[PDB]
């Protein structure tokens, strides 16, 4: 422990999440990502089952990291005097969904369906584990290009899932729902569904629909690319202005546009290889 | 048309 267990490589990226380095676990040459967070920048703290006081991000990652899933899993973590270091899986080769959509433009609906289905399964898995991500967006989704699997990252804005109202939010505003913009109040699942509507529009049109507060609360969805009427209907449903008018996850996955999804390996061979 | 990332927070 701990500079002896891992070989550190190039900086992958930095920002509101911290600084993330490529790495290799010396034990077995498993590729990892090594994420450093400074203690002074951490706003939300939690307690591990053992009672150890850790960043909420560690709490949430531990709750979602058991078993296989579409979430980048936490393998280990360490406390330093001024920071926490998180050891995470690193699929290879990868590209995040933001860069993927930038380079390829609007995605074919078959490909958007496969990606969107996998994001729904991943978000369902988080909610089943008691975890609300609160920052679903293309920047927080990695694509394993060989396996055709999508992986959720960056739980640094998340929370334990509850059925009462949330009055705090630190995710991405252009993915946040109109009830947050207008009233600084939202419920977890219906807010998640809103961000998934933003994400689906992003995939099939090549960029997000709203950039300004007035557009978010105006709730008019102009389609800038050719999109089937069934996909348009699902998007507009997810972006219903009234939270209670939005679909549940079950209603999304039962939607006609969502049927006959490709398998992950079919998605890779057809669209990614 | 400009496409951009959006920081969290
Ligand atoms: C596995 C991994 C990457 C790769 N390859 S980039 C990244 C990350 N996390 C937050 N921001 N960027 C993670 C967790």
């Amino acid at each position: 422990p701990l500079e002896s267990q891992y070989q550190v490589g190039p900086l992958l990226g930095s920002g509101g999440f911290g600084s993330v380095y490529s790495g290799i676990r010396v034990s077995d040459n498993l590729p990892v990502a090594i994420k450093h967070v400074e203690k002074d920048r951490i706003s939300d703290w939690g307690e591990l089952p053992n009672g150890t006081r850790v960043p909420m991000e560690v709490v949430l990652l531990k709750k979602v990291s058991s078993g296989f899933s579409g979430v980048i899993r936490l393998l280990d973590w360490f406390e330093r005097p001024d920071s926490f270091v998180l050891i995470l899986e690193r699929p290879e080769p990868v590209q995040d969904l933001f860069d993927f959509i930038t380079e390829r433009g609007a995605l074919q609906e078959e490909l958007a369906r496969s990606f969107f289905w996998q994001v729904l399964e991943a978000v369902r898995h988080c909610h089943n584990c008691g975890v609300l991500h609160r920052d679903i967006k293309d920047e927080n989704i990695l694509i394993d290009l060989n396996r055709g699997e999508l992986k959720l990252i960056d739980f640094g804005s998340g929370a334990l899932l509850k059925d009462t109202v949330y009055t705090d939010f630190d995710g991405t505003r252009v993915y946040s729902p109109p009830e947050w913009i207008r009233y600084h109040r939202y419920h977890g699942r219906s807010a998640a569904v809103w961000s998934l509507g933003i994400l689906l529009y992003d995939m099939v049109c090549g960029d997000i629909p709203f950039e300004h507060d007035e557009e978010i609360i105006g709730g008019q969805v102009f389609f800038r690319q050719r999109v089937s009427s069934e996909c348009q209907h699902l998007i507009r449903w997810c972006l219903a202005l009234r939270p209670s008018d939005r679909p549940t996850f079950e209603e999304i996955q039962n939607h006609p546009w969502m049927q006959d999804v490709l398998l992950p390996q079919e998605t890779a061979e057809i669209h990614l290889h | 048309r400009k496409r951009r990332r959006h920081p969290s927070g």
